[PDB]
């Protein structure tokens, strides 16, 4: 029936077999693992079949989105109007804590390119636009020698795997901006213009890069696709829970003994995750003061909720936060949470593309007022003003960077108002 | 035919498919306050003053670029819509410099008028504002770029209307500055019209610079004679003296623009 | 700093001698053919980056040359040059230290590594060395936060550092030799510091439980 | 034969030139396909 507990994912069941670079990341090791198996049959089975199994597996957005891959990829099943349908894969990973895409792409790029081939066959896409964050130079260099090897083997290109589907991959650099992780900002960046997100509609589905029908995806999202297609949706549906199913490549960092990134089955309580893999938070479980879940965009969670809540989108929503990209960052007692959120929102201010008014102005306003808070120069009233400003930012931005910068402030206020109050009281007392 | 019925805060109207929400509201008479959308220019959804509440919809949508759909009663006067307008303008009007007595846009600033109509009456900005150095772009347009709101109207006018694509943006974040990077010379025949597309006094008329507060000048309609086009214009005259010439809307002669030679 | 307003200088002026090698033009052709025709300005990102790859710091003449190569208006090149990160519009030393200071990276006293950089070079945040070798600036979360506070020079990451580990690499670059791009305390890619909590078994075999006639 | 579970072989990324991206992108150019045509050679035409 229902799996009573989740955790200790089977080693052979881990999708990223070379996550730690223990295997040949080129074609030979990839085929030894099982990459590029039964591709011919996968393309022959058809986009309808691939879309059926992607629904059966039931992948919520692995790139911190949450939207099911089923309907998102079904948006590219309408007959072609003549414009060249494309597939796009996002690999920005500028999010504080995001390290899984870089690791997989420098260790298992062949699985990624096989996800692009199979996915694009499902998508009706002419080729893939695999966009790599410009800081990851050697990672892109590795993925593209892998791509060249695949082209030599004939797996990707004209008549891919002897199927007639003329899919291709284009390796795209990016001159560096976290806003480029946003799907429409990604469209704009790869279009040679600024990395400013566009307003939807027109959705990325009908109108994408160069106006052609496209669809974005995360590196992990498409990378897990070929393995689950070969195995079937049952493998992914078995692990994890309902809705939030399968596996997610968790990243662990912060004040832990072993700040590692590991693959583990889905919907696992944090209590096991930090202790068994990361060697526990430095100073024991008692020393743990707070934990931010996947992505700094998701509000931080006090230790009173992390030990019980599982790592699944719905449960983190119940935990007044989000699952994000499984970038669990832990802060111990010695950490100054106020200054940590200070540096975090300073990063957000540095990353704002400035298009829409709410982000461009409110994030800077938050930076200044909250730095004053960190120092302690404030009256107890300004906490409510900061909360209201966080509400103002939310929902009025073209892209979700505004929401992702407003949420940490909301979490900080809600979970540590008295710490702020005592900080500012000490500031009032020290000066006379 | 294809006319789809769309309600606005109640009463319904017949709307052509593909029409933006703000045009549907204009069909009745109530107008979304805006800073980024000009009727004869491309849309950008940038000012976020075009936000409005869709009935039974979680988040507000931008009326500037929103293809209206079936039904969709547009709650123009909803409390959430008013709150969204209030917050968006509070963000707009934070780094705006204290130049209203010294800025020629005074009295016809648009931003001032929206503040009077849909805006707060007190400032909670407890920090220092932002200042941007001026970039000279001619003896024809006064440039105070610290007053700009990055509504991108000037850039789109340069790209589509004038065709001289030299007016752009630089940087990112709150330090984004709209200008020309290089000290370039924007000398198209339609440059002066940027004075009338800039909602704020960021770009003004140098020859007329602080000659009359525009709440005094009487306006008399007439026709330009510098060219055989005969563009409809309005002469702004105070105290028996001509101050400036502004374009009049005709849609058949000059749209709402005139040449710098005419202006 | 980082002013987004160019000014006419003897070093950075429209006159400034900039061009591309024939190999650079071959690379630019490769960049162009990657993208569909009609929409060719989309290739403005790599080619201008290619300019960096042959010049590092990019003069205004470099932007104008890229604009004339790609048949794109010059300010459309200026916008992408001044809106994205890197793309150094001012001359910098050949080596370019970038230490992340974001919250996940800062938690393990990244400021200790920052002050160690400062004391080793004597320069502060921003300014390059008097000998024009290194450039002390900070960066956001570049994507290696899972490791210990780490730095990137040019195109070489180094992970799992310590205020001590940076000294050796710094005087290695100062001595000319290149350090090995990788973590400085075990942990090849991202494994647990204690050991291998997972991926500890031989990998899956081709044909693992597939539905045969899938 | 013995699979070493504690070794790294992603070492060729160490000895990568500053042009390595385009150095094999140019070679990969051969294994490609005609790009679709938008008609006009420029959006300004
Ligand atoms: C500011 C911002 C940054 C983002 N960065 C990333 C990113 O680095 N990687 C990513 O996969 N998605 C990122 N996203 C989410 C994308 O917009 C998009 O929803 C996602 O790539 C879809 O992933 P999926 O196909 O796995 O659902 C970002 C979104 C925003 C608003
Ligand atoms: S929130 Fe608005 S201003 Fe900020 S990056 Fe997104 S689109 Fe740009
Ligand atoms: S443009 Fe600025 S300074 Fe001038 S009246 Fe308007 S708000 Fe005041
Ligand atoms: S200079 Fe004027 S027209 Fe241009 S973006 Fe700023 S406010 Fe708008
Ligand atoms: S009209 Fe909504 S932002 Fe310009
Ligand atoms: S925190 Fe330093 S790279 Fe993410
Ligand atoms: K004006």
């Amino acid at each position: 029936p229902k799996k009573t507990s989740f955790g200790s994912l089977k080693d052979e069941d881990r999708i990223f077999t070379n996550l730690y670079g223990r295997h040949d990341w080129r074609l030979k090791g990839a085929q030894s693992r099982g990459d590029w198996y039964k591709t011919k049959e996968i393309l022959l089975k058809g986009p309808d079949w691939i879309l059926g199994e992607v629904k059966t597996s039931g992948l919520r957005g692995r790139g911190g989105a949450g939207f099911p891959t089923g309907l998102k990829w079904s948006f590219m099943n309408k007959p072609s109007d003549g414009r060249p349908k494309y597939l796009v894969v996002n690999a920005d990973e500028g999010e504080p804590g995001t390290c899984k895409d870089r690791e997989i792409i420098r260790h298992d790029p062949h699985k990624l390119v096989e996800g692009c081939l199979v996915g694009g066959r499902a998508m009706g896409a002419r080729a893939a636009y695999i966009y790599i964050r410009g800081e990851f130079y050697n990672e892109a260099s590795n993925l593209q020698v892998a791509i060249r090897e695949a082209y030599e083997a004939g797996l990707i290109g004209k008549n891919a795997c002897g199927s007639g589907y003329d899919f291709d991959v284009f390796v795209v650099r990016g001159a560096g901006a976290y806003i480029c992780g946003e799907e429409t900002a990604l469209i704009e960046s790869i279009e040679g213009k600024q990395g400013k997100p566009r307003l939807k509609p027109p959705f990325p589905a009908d109108v994408g890069v160069f106006g052609c029908p496209t669809t974005v995806a995360n590196v992990e999202t498409v990378a897990v696709s070929p393995t689950i297609c070969r195995r079937g949706g049952a493998w992914f549906a078995s692990f994890g829970r309902e809705r939030n199913s399968g596996t997610k490549l968790f990243n662990i960092s912060g004040h832990v003994n072993h700040p590692c990134t590991v693959e583990e089955e889905m919907s696992v309580p944090l209590k096991e995750l930090i202790e068994k893999h990361a060697g526990g938070v430095i100073g024991g479980w008692d020393n743990l003061l707070a934990v931010i879940p996947g992505g700094s965009s998701t509000p931080l969670i006090p230790k009173s909720v992390c030990e019980t809540v599982l790592m699944d989108f719905d449960a983190l929503v119940q935990a007044q936060t989000g699952l994000g990209t499984a970038a669990v960052i832990v802060m111990d007692r010695s950490t100054d949470i106020v200054k940590a959120i200070a540096r975090l929102i300073e990063f957000y201010k540095h990353e704002s593309c400035g298009q829409c008014t709410p982000c461009r102005e409110g994030v800077d306003w938050m930076n200044k007022v909250m730095a004053r808070f960190v120092k302690g120069d404030a009256r107890p009233a300004e906490i409510d003003s900061l909360w209201e400003i966080s509400k103002q930012i939310e929902g009025h931005t073209i892209c979700a960077l505004g929401d992702g910068a407003a949420w940490p402030v909301q979490g900080l206020i809600r979970h540590f108002r008295p710490e702020l109050e005592e900080r500012m009281q000490q500031f009032a007392l020290q000066h006379q | 035919s294809n006319l789809i019925e769309v309600f606005v805060d109640g009463q319904s109207v017949m709307v052509e498919p593909g029409t933006t929400v703000l045009q549907a509201c204009e069909k009745v008479g109530m107008q979304i306050p805006r800073f980024c959308y000009h009727e004869r220019l491309s849309v950008a959804g940038n000012c976020r003053m075009c936000l409005v509440e869709i009935e039974k919809a979680p988040k507000v949508v931008a009326a500037c670029a929103m293809p209206v759909m079936k039904g969709w009663n547009i709650l123009t006067n909803s409390e959430k819509s008013k709150k969204a307008r209030e917050g968006v303008m509070e963000f707009l009007l934070a780094n705006h410099p204290l130049d209203c007595p010294i800025c020629d846009q005074g009295g016809e600033c648009d931003l001032q008028d929206q503040s009077m109509m849909f805006g707060s009456d007190r400032s909670r900005f407890l920090e220092g504002k932002r200042a941007v150095e001026d970039k000279n772009i001619g003896p024809l347009v006064k440039t105070i770029m610290t007053r700009c709101i990055q509504c991108t109207r000037c850039i789109r006018f340069a790209s589509e209307i004038a065709g001289v694509d030299d007016l752009g943006t630089t940087g990112r974040g709150n330090d984004m500055q709209v200008g020309t990077y290089i000290e370039k010379m924007f000398m198209s025949e339609l440059s002066g019209n940027i004075i009338d597309i800039c909602p704020v006094g960021a770009l003004t008329s140098k020859p007329y610079a602080f000659t009359a507060r525009p709440w005094e000048t009487r306006k008399t309609e007439s026709i330009d004679v510098m060219d055989a086009v005969g563009s409809n214009i309005v002469v702004s005259t105070r105290t028996g003296e001509v101050m400036r010439i502004l374009p009049r809307m005709h849609e058949d002669i000059n749209e709402e623009w005139i040449s710098d030679k005419t202006r | 700093g980082a002013l987004f307003v160019h000014r006419d200088t003897p070093e950075n002026n429209p006159d400034t001698p900039f061009d591309f090698t024939p190999e650079n033009y071959k690379r630019i052709e490769a960049i162009v053919k990657n993208y569909p025709e009609g929409h060719k300005a989309a290739a403005v990102l790599p080619v201008l980056d290619l300019a960096q790859r042959q010049n590092g710091w990019l003069p205004i003449s470099a932007m104008n040359k890229v604009a004339e190569i790609l048949q794109v208006p010059p300010m459309r090149v200026y916008e992408v040059a001044t809106f994205y990160t890197m793309y150094n519009r001012k001359p910098v030393g050949k080596y370019h230290i970038q230490v992340c200071t974001t919250t996940p990276c800062m938690l393990r006293n990244s400021d200790s590594i920052l002050e160690a950089i400062q004391k080793k070079l004597g320069i502060k945040v921003g300014e390059t060395t008097p000998d024009k070798l290194f450039t002390l600036i900070e960066v956001e979360c570049l994507g290696a936060c899972v490791n210990a506070p780490m730095v990137q020079i040019n195109d070489n990451y180094y992970e799992d550092l310590t205020p001590k580990d940076i000294e050796e690499i710094i005087d290695e670059l100062k001595a000319g030799k290149i350090p090995k791009p990788g973590p400085r305390s075990g942990r090849f890619s991202c494994e647990p510091a204690g050991g291998l909590t997972s991926l500890t078994e031989p990998p899956k075999g081709p044909g693992f439980g597939v539905q045969a006639g899938l | 034969e013995p699979f070493d579970n504690s070794t790294y072989r992603n070492l060729q990324h160490h000895e990568y030139s500053t042009y390595t991206f385009l150095d094999l992108n140019v070679e990969l150019s051969k294994f490609r396909m005609p790009q679709p045509s938008s008609g006009r050679q420029s959006p300004r035409h």
